[PDB]
């Protein structure tokens, strides 16, 4: 999973 | 309002991200993983402009589900939320102009 960036999706609920 | 079997995502992503090698790849992993999260997803088509060659219009990457249901709790949770900072716009997509590929 990724391989730079973080996991930061849907952010809301 | 009514499932099909493919759901279409849009208003989450912008050309000035799916236009690198690394970043547009890492929207693409990200998405795929999210979705394949609630059940089976058969494949996932996101625009790529070639150094602006699909901008017009590109933004919009939509996943072929393999059932509806999956498909319903798929969205139930991802609709309306924040890809990054913008709100998500999910619509269930038909099977046909899906394959008919009517964007990219």
């Amino acid at each position: 999973p990724s391989k730079k960036r973080k996991r930061s999706r849907w952010n809301q609920d | 309002g009514h499932p099909t079997e493919v759901l279409c995502l849009m208003n989450m992503v912008l050309p000035e991200e799916l236009l690198d090698d690394e970043e547009y790849e890492e929207i693409v992993e990200d998405v795929r993983d999210e979705c394949s999260k609630y059940g089976l997803v058969k494949s996932i088509e996101i625009p790529r402009p070639v150094d602006g060659v699909e901008v017009p219009g590109c933004g919009k990457i939509f996943v072929e589900f393999t059932s509806v249901f999956d498909c319903q709790k798929a969205m139930q949770g991802l609709t309306g939320r924040k890809f990054a900072n913008r709100v998500v716009v999910t619509k269930y997509c038909d099977p046909d102009s899906y394959h008919r590929r009517d964007f990219w």
